[PDB]
């Protein structure tokens, strides 16, 4: 007959607590608007969003 | 004039390990959505 798999009985979830936010909304909503000729790049890492 | 007795050995293969392969456990291990696409290939899973 066909096969079978052992059904899980729990769930493991691990994350890094007390981590600051990425505050991406403040970067997009800025008064200084760039130009397509001199566009910049900002890297978001080690934060929550 | 003088003789002796010699001994030789020979091996002849008569058997082979019997392997068993199936469609489910080889292609779609535990994914339910994987078996949906295998339904179209229904006949091409029993001839194997
Ligand atoms: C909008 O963009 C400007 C850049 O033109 C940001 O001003 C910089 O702010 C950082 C602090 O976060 C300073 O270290 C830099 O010296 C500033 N650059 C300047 C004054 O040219 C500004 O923070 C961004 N956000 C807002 C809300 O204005
Ligand atoms: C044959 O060879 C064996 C081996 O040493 C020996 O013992 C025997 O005497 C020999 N016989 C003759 C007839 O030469």
């Amino acid at each position: 007959l066909s096969g079978f798999t052992v059904k899980p009985v729990a769930t493991v979830y691990r994350r890094i607590p007390n981590l600051p936010d990425c505050d991406i909304d403040n970067w997009l909503n800025n008064v200084s608007v760039p130009s397509p000729l001199n566009w910049e790049r900002r890297i978001f890492s080690n934060c929550n969003f | 004039t003088n003789f002796t007795i010699a001994g030789h050995e020979e091996f002849i293969q008569t058997s082979s390990p019997k392997v068993t392969i199936d469609c489910s456990a080889f292609v779609c291990s535990n994914y339910a959505a994987c078996h949906d696409l295998l339904s179209e290939y229904g006949t091409f899973c029993d001839n194997i």
